[PDB]
RNA sequence: AUACAGUGAAACUGCGAACUCAUUAAAUCAGUUAUCGUUUAUUUGAUAGUCAUGGUAUAACUGUGGUAAUUCUAGAGCUAAUACAUGCAAAUCUCGACCCUUUGGAAGAGAUGUAUUUAUUAGAUGAUUCAUAAUAACUUUUCGAAUCGCAUGGCCUUGUGCUGGCGAUGGUUCAUUCAAAUUUCUGCCCUAUCAACUUUCGAUGGUAGGAUAGUGGCCUACCAUGGUUUCAACGGGUAACGGGGAAUAAGGGUUCGAUUCCGGAGAGGGAGCCUGAGAAACG
């Protein structure tokens, strides 16, 4: 009622605020994987 | 100029405390020494205190958040306040989108997200349960919000739209951070464990379980900050105690105590500043700052009056700490790095 | 189930002109 | 704050072919509704002072007093059992209404002059135990007959703003109505009741063995059955 | 860039001129409040003792004591109330300032002429009663109606004197008041008094019947 | 149960010494309504507390006195009346009936059930669209 | 006071310790300015342990911060305000500074009204330090000559003055005993003796 | 800014109420005072008719009434342990009005071996054992019955009783 | 006019400064209440015992200058308050043993501002936890005349002592008046070729809080679940420049005049803020 339960539908005005950065994060995405794979010694 | 007390190191403080007023400006009538006064920002200042302070990207604007509550920007160009909007609710926490200070988001006290355009305030959702801590992903383009329950709730700015929010295993998030290198997420918990997820593949990456050997008494995680390496990691426990862990292992390189008991509220890795290796952690009482690897106490600024916020102005030896007196407090170590390019003359009044 | 108690200058007023 | 010729009261009986603007009463004593200006009074009644500027002439010059006190303002207030003493002329007016419903002047002499009537709106003990009275006109007198009760009358001193005497609400007593359709009408009550969902209901009895029913508030007790305490115009 | 220098005991003031930047040079870099002996500026002025007061922009923009710029900024200034955004240059003495306030603190050997040698008056004497005592310094016995400034005036032949009015003087008026007020609120305390002594055996009067 | 919600249930400025032992269990306050309403046995000796109730509350019944049917008791504390009022329509030249539901607070003293004919009396605004409170149950 | 405040080494000027008496009684004295000047010549005396806590007995004299500076002075629970070796230290100045702040008038004004509060933060203090407070209030009253001198008042000694002293010493007690009841300490030379001797001058005068 | 009008309210039929009218003076709502502990800030707010209204912001003291010795000491508030409205409330240390909050027992304490002459820890002076058994931590539970935000002044009562016997049961299923 | 004394520029101080564009049928408007649910600049009536006189900071005004320049400015020099800041035990009562001596004098025993916040304790009204009186405290906590002009007053103590009258402007609280805000019931078109509406800005209540001048889902937690209705809830159209005996009339027009309320919003356009008793200000 009060905003109390998440509400899956698409807000007009917050829509397209900003866009993505299309280049990806600082490091290769298998390298990415891979230190996730292996973090904190699994 | 006059400088706080550390060994070897000067800590100036530029700008700060040390009714009232109305004595204080009596005095300073007769005052020569309050006759000629050196203020870097005029009306930096809130009316009673100052929740948090953060200094733009592009470098030349500075946003705090104080109480009736409004929000402060002040451009560095004037040196003065460019402007002062009021809010219906106190900010707990809040980010810049944009370079500049033109967009950004505030989470405020009423379980509420607020939308601050150039032109003014823009839009307000509320999320289901009340928020500590608020993030930004950019490539994502993904807002997460730490909050009361269990979820991690996750707003995509680009759609527009209230996604799945992050199952976590115990409820309350305290401080949510994004390491900016590999994505990863980590949210302090109110107990002693670290959620660890991957936002691509929305999953669980791991969990670390921090152990105390000083203390025996439970404590909750305050604070997360990462490095621009990726590889390293602190956590804040509210004991005191600042932990340096390597990601690629599960145990801390190095913990450091405060000593004075009370929760860790900012973690800053100055790596920008000439002088590397060094890392700020603030209580309520003090903001120390030391090497990284052996744990050697560099600099210490300890204001009277309680820290609510700290910021590093990048690459330079200023900090903005806001506080719960009337002025915000600017401290200058000169020794770390040189005085920025808007206030290029300081050294003069060190000096003197 | 509700008395006016007003006073009408209309009803006061001579009216047989 | 301009009021409209056609919108003054039907109390004042203005002529209309006067002027665009009716005098707006002052705040004071009596309600704006219920009061009449001393310009009014002076100009347009008593036809003593042709205009304004000389009505406000007279009111400098201190000829005419409203209860006893000396008053300049032209648009003060004036209202029922008001008493305005002329001293150039010694001739004393006392405020009544009309049958019809509309203010009218009474001759009275200085004995009577001296004294006025007010309904005590408001009994209360005021601060360090000292009792008071609120009457209509808005006067506080202090230390009150014990005896004075909401809706009571209050003879009062005008030199010194004291009670004399005091005639208490009862049925078979002499009372006058001061309010709605029944404005302007002398007369006993019957009785008083509940009116459910409603108000105190006033039961009044005319000289003709007319009855009337009003309001709780608009009754004012002139005097006990057959001794008014005032004097009363011709026409009863 | 000129130099208006300002000696305050005399009152007497002066705006110098100099054409050479070189004798300019030292009050670069310098705030407002700073002190400069004039030895530097020019061997007429060795010994002159100068404290940097104020100045102006060539655009006529004055300058602003607390901000660390030699530019011009914004700043949110009082009207003299809203504070309104005006263009203020910064308290550093930088090369474009047009003029530059400076006001002596001690004098030097070298007489200057124009500020140093002539000395002007105050415009106006006290008006208060304890300030004239502590100006001509009265006892307390001592009146200070002989002992007012009296200013001549002539028109035409006739010669008028005026003297100010002295404010805080202690009156048989004033006394007249003060006792007037004391013996209005203990007229007031009795007549509350018999107020509550005729309530009193009134109801005392209605108990017995 | 009288402490059933998560704060405290007291009737406000009443105090019960622990000292001293009090042969009643709690001192209770109870006010004359007015209107020749007389205070209800179960006010009295009641153990509820409730701020809106005309006897035991600082609710005070001034204004309008109602009479009105009891239709539907769901909510708490509240009750919905039925007044119906012979309304005449020009058009159909006829008197035709009409009804207005009025929601009342009911105060915990009183039991109603459903059909029963109230007395209601106006107060201060209870909520968003209650201005009246029972004084009397027929 | 000023100048002796201004003076470098007020320890190596000679009378020191007759100079530290008679500064101690100008801070016993009851004008506000010069207790504030008795308190900048002690500070040009300057005790370590005194300089340790200059800016708490700073703070006391003035008027607006003297209510918080005495709440977190006196609270040791509160805050670390005075350690157990510095108390001995800093215990005589802060008596005098509070039987300077006891000495003003009674006035309707809660400013002035705040020697009450004064009185009531004696709880607070340990017993030797109240029988301290306790010898300051019956100071500047002699007993000893008439508890010698057969129980026999002095004419010559009977004077205003004296009732005044009496008066204000009777009123310091009645207050201390309101704030601390069962626990005052009542010492025979400090606090009965000078009342019993008030009771006789005023039997003395009543007789005259 | 925050308006109490009733314009953007439904009706009770359920009716969708359009508004015409723009937010105006005397339906005012000014910001909460969110009210933590710490040395004292109060904001000074003019209100209608010239009044004015103090917000306190943050309260180190305030006065405290023990009810059945009649007596009322200005102790320090220690911190929020209970709220009825929200338990973030406790989470953060805001003073509200009936929020139960611990003060310290050190001026009770004094009061008591100085009146009743006993040491703490003959059946007129002796209390109740869980007050006793409170002074003993030092921590006593106190109610705030004065609206901080509108007063300025952080008021309470120290909890006995029934109502001390509710509140610590609800302490301890909380906790 | 040997303090000023007439008239008075400037200045300080005080008071006032509360046309355009869009069309809603329980909304508005009209009455009718309520405010034991609220705020007050003014008016009116009440109301306060609890140093022969304190310290400044400036304007107007002098002067030295900067600018192309603004109701723009900086440096130095002046002095005033109904500006700002500061600040002062006696008297009145009750119980008066006893004395004479009845009115009476008196041994003595005792009492004594206001405001703020909270806890506790005892004259009105149909009715209160209201008025009022207490008790323990609390306050960035107040207020309890350092003011002004007309008179030169009456004593004797001729002290140059005592205190002497009419008025101004203040100031506390309560009442009144002026408003205002909410609130109550009663009333307005066509239509089912419009039967479900509300929780889709909480919908209906309960508890607690925040907020406000104040009641209130006004807002927020937590908790129940409700509230409105084919008797038409609800929706559409309405030319709603409409209607209101709102309005004076039509003093012989057949229904006509004239007046008043239109309802809202804006004052280049969004947003935030401020001053006041009163504005979300035509500033």
């Amino acid at each position: 009622s009060k905003g109390r339960k998440l509400n899956y539908s698409v807000q007009d005005p917050i829509a397209n605020y900003e866009a993505p950065i299309t280049s990806g994060y600082k490091w290769s995405d298998d390298q990415i994987d891979e230190f996730f794979a292996g973090l904190l010694g699994q | 100029l006059k400088s706080t007390s550390a060994n070897d190191v000067s800590v100036y403080q530029v700008s700060g405390t040390n009714w009232i007023a109305k004595k204080r400006k009596r005095q300073l009538k007769n005052d020569l020494e309050y006759q000629n006064r050196v203020e870097l920002i005029q009306d930096f200042e809130f009316s009673e205190a100052s929740n948090k302070i953060k200094v733009s990207r592009d470098g030349q604007y500075c946003m705090a958040t104080g109480t009736k509550p409004q929000i402060h920007v002040y451009d560095f160009a004037n040196l003065s306040l460019k402007f002062d909007r009021h809010t219906d609710a106190e900010n707990v926490d809040f980010t810049i989108l944009s370079d500049d200070w033109t967009k950004s988001v505030h989470l405020q006290n009423d379980r509420s997200i607020q939308f601050q355009n150039k032109g003014g305030l823009h839009y307000t959702t509320r999320i289901p349960k009340f928020g500590r801590s608020l993030v930004y992903n950019k490539v994502n383009c993904d807002l997460y919000v730490g909050a009361s329950g269990n979820e991690l709730y996750r707003l995509n700015l680009e759609k527009g739209r209230f996604l799945n929010p992050f199952k976590l295993d115990t409820e309350g998030v305290n401080h949510v951070s994004i390491n900016e290198v590999n994505g990863l997420l980590a949210a302090g918990t109110e107990t002693n464990v670290v959620e660890f997820w991957d936002p691509r593949s929305r999953s669980r990456v791991s969990k670390l379980y921090l152990e105390n050997n000083i203390d025996n008494r439970p404590f909750q995680v305050t604070t997360t900050s990462f490095r621009n390496d990726g590889l390293t990691f602190a956590c804040g426990t509210s004991n005191g105690y600042s932990y340096i862990y390597d990601l690629r292992t599960s145990e801390p390189s190095i913990i450091k105590d405060q000593g004075y008991g009370f929760d860790i509220k900012k973690i800053i890795w100055l790596d920008n500043v000439g002088t590397e290796n060094k890392i700020v952690t603030c209580d309520k009482r003090i903001a120390k700052i030391w090497d990284r690897l052996d744990g050697k106490a560099y600099a210490s600024m300890e204001p009277s009056v309680d820290i609510n916020d700290i910021e590093h102005v990048p690459g330079t030896g200023m900090f903005f700490t806001a506080n719960e007196s009337i002025p915000m407090h600017t401290y200058y170590i000169p020794s770390l790095g040189p005085s920025p390019r808007w206030c290029s003359f300081l050294d003069s009044i060190t000096e003197e | 189930t509700h008395f006016e108690d007003r006073f009408d200058a209309r009803e006061h007023k001579d009216r047989s002109n | 704050k301009h009021l409209k010729r056609l919108a003054a009261p039907h109390h004042w009986l203005l002529d209309k072919l006067s002027g665009c603007y009716a005098p707006r009463p002052s705040a004071g004593p009596h309600k704006l509704r219920e009061s009449l200006p001393l310009i009014v009074f002076l100009r347009n009644r008593l036809k003593y002072a042709l205009n304004g500027r000389e009505v406000k002439a007279i009111l400098m010059q201190r000829h005419v007093k409203v209860d006893g006190k000396v008053r300049t303002d032209t648009t003060y207030p004036a209202g029922f059992m008001d008493v305005i003493t002329l001293d150039a002329t010694n001739e004393n007016f006392r405020l009544v209404y009309d049958v019809k419903g509309r203010f009218a002047v009474h001759r009275i002499t200085d004995e009577e002059a001296s004294y006025k009537l007010g309904k005590v709106k408001k009994v209360q003990l005021g601060k360090k135990g000292v009792p008071y009275v609120v009457t209509h006109d808005g006067r506080t007198i202090r230390y009150p007959d014990p005896n004075i009760k909401v809706n009571d009358t209050v003879k009062i001193d005008l030199a010194s703003g004291k009670i004399t005497d005091f005639i208490k609400f009862d049925a078979g007593k002499l009372v006058y109505v001061t309010g709605g359709r029944n404005l302007g009408r002398i007369g006993t009550i019957v009785h008083k009741e509940r009116h459910d969902g409603g108000f105190d209901l006033v039961h009044i009895k005319d000289s003709l063995d007319n009855t009337f029913v009003t309001r709780l508030n608009n009754v004012f007790v002139i005097g006990e059955q057959g001794k008014p305490y005032i004097s009363l115009p011709k026409g009863k | 860039m000129k130099l208006n220098i300002s000696y305050p005991v005399n009152g007497s003031q002066k705006t110098f001129e100099i054409d050479d930047e070189h004798r300019i040079r030292v009050f670069f870099d310098k705030r407002i409040g700073q002190e400069v002996d004039g030895e530097a500026v020019g061997d007429e002025f060795k010994g002159y003792v100068f404290k940097i007061s104020g100045g102006n922009d060539k655009q006529g923009f004055p300058m602003k004591q607390g901000v660390l710029l030699p530019t011009r900024i914004k700043l949110l200034l009082t009207k003299n109330g809203e504070r309104k955004r005006k263009s203020v240059r910064g308290a550093i003495v930088g090369p474009d300032l047009a003029v530059l306030a400076l006001v002596i603190v001690k004098k030097g050997e070298q007489e200057l002429e124009g500020l140093t040698d002539t000395t002007v008056p105050k415009r106006l004497g006290p008006k208060r009663a304890n300030n004239i005592r502590k100006f001509f310094g009265l006892s307390k016995e001592d009146d200070v109606r002989d002992f007012v400034i009296r200013r001549e005036v002539t028109k035409g032949e006739k010669t008028y004197t005026k003297a100010p009015k002295i404010q805080r003087l202690v009156t048989p008026q004033r006394l007249q008041r003060k006792r007037h007020q004391r013996a209005l609120k203990v007229r007031n305390a009795q007549a509350q008094r018999e107020a509550a002594a005729e309530y009193a055996q009134l109801l005392a009067k209605r108990l017995s019947e | 149960t009288v402490q059933s919600e998560r704060a405290f249930q007291k009737q406000p400025h009443i105090f019960n010494n622990p000292k001293v032992k009090t042969s009643k269990r709690t001192k209770r306050w109870y006010k004359n309504a007015g209107l020749g309403f007389k205070t209800p046995k179960t006010a009295i000796e009641g153990s509820y507390i409730d701020k809106k109730c005309p006897f035991t509350g600082l609710v005070s019944i001034r204004g309008k006195i109602l009479t009105g049917t009891v239709v539907s008791t769901k909510m708490h504390r509240t009750i919905v009346i039925r007044r119906a009022y012979l309304h005449y329509i020009p058009k159909y030249n006829r008197y035709e009936k009409r009804h207005k539901n009025v929601p009342v607070h009911v105060s915990p003293a009183f039991r109603v059930q459903v059909g029963d004919i109230v007395t209601v009396g106006q107060c201060r605004p209870i909520s968003k669209t209650v201005r009246f409170n029972v004084v009397k149950v027929s | 006071l000023k100048t002796l405040s201004k003076f470098k080494n007020i320890k190596n000027v000679y009378s020191a310790t007759e100079l530290h008496d008679h500064l101690m009684v100008l801070l016993g004295s009851r004008n506000t300015d010069v207790q504030k000047l008795a308190l900048d010549a002690l500070l040009a005396y300057k005790n370590p342990t005194l300089n340790k806590y200059r800016d708490n007995l700073k703070n006391l004299l003035d008027d607006t911060l003297f209510k918080d500076e005495i709440t977190t002075f006196l609270t040791e629970n509160g805050s670390q305000s005075i350690k157990a070796e510095d108390e001995k230290v800093v215990m005589p100045y802060v008596l005098r500074i509070f039987f300077g702040r006891a000495q003003v008038p009674p006035t309707s004004g809660q400013k002035r009204s705040r020697k009450i509060a004064v009185i009531s933060v004696l709880p607070n203090f340990k017993k030797p330090y109240i029988n301290d407070f306790l010898s300051l209030a019956s100071e500047r009253l002699d007993y000893n000559y008439f508890f010698g001198n057969s129980h026999q008042i002095n004419s010559s000694k009977a004077t205003l003055k004296t009732i005044r002293r009496m008066t204000g010493f009777v009123n310091i007690v009645n207050s201390t005993l309101s704030v601390l009841r069962t626990n005052f300490p009542l010492h025979t030379n400090s606090v009965l003796q000078p009342l019993i001797y008030s009771i006789a001058m005023a039997y003395y005068v009543l007789d005259t | 800014g925050i308006s109490r009008d009733s314009r953007h309210k439904r009706s009770a039929t359920g009716a969708k109420r359009a508004q015409f009218r723009k937010k105006r003076k005397f339906e005012l709502g000014r910001q909460p005072a969110n009210t933590k502990i710490g040395a004292k800030r109060i904001h000074s707010v003019r209100t209608r008719g010239g009044n004015k209204k103090y917000r306190a912001l943050r309260i180190e003291t305030g006065n405290f009434s023990w009810a059945s010795e009649g007596i009322s000491k200005k102790t320090r508030i220690a911190g929020v342990v209970y709220h009825p409205s929200n338990n973030e409330l406790v989470r953060t240390n805001t003073l509200t009005k009936a929020a139960i909050v611990q003060i310290d027992a050190t001026p009770f304490r004094q009061w008591f071996e100085a009146h009743y002459g006993q040491t703490l820890g003959a059946a007129s002076a002796k209390i109740e054992s869980s007050v006793e058994s409170q002074f003993s931590a030092g921590r006593l539970y106190a109610c705030i019955s004065s609206r901080p935000g509108q007063s300025g002044r952080c008021d309470g009562y120290i909890l006995e009783g029934e109502e001390l016997a509710f509140y610590l049961r609800r302490l301890t299923a909380k906790k």
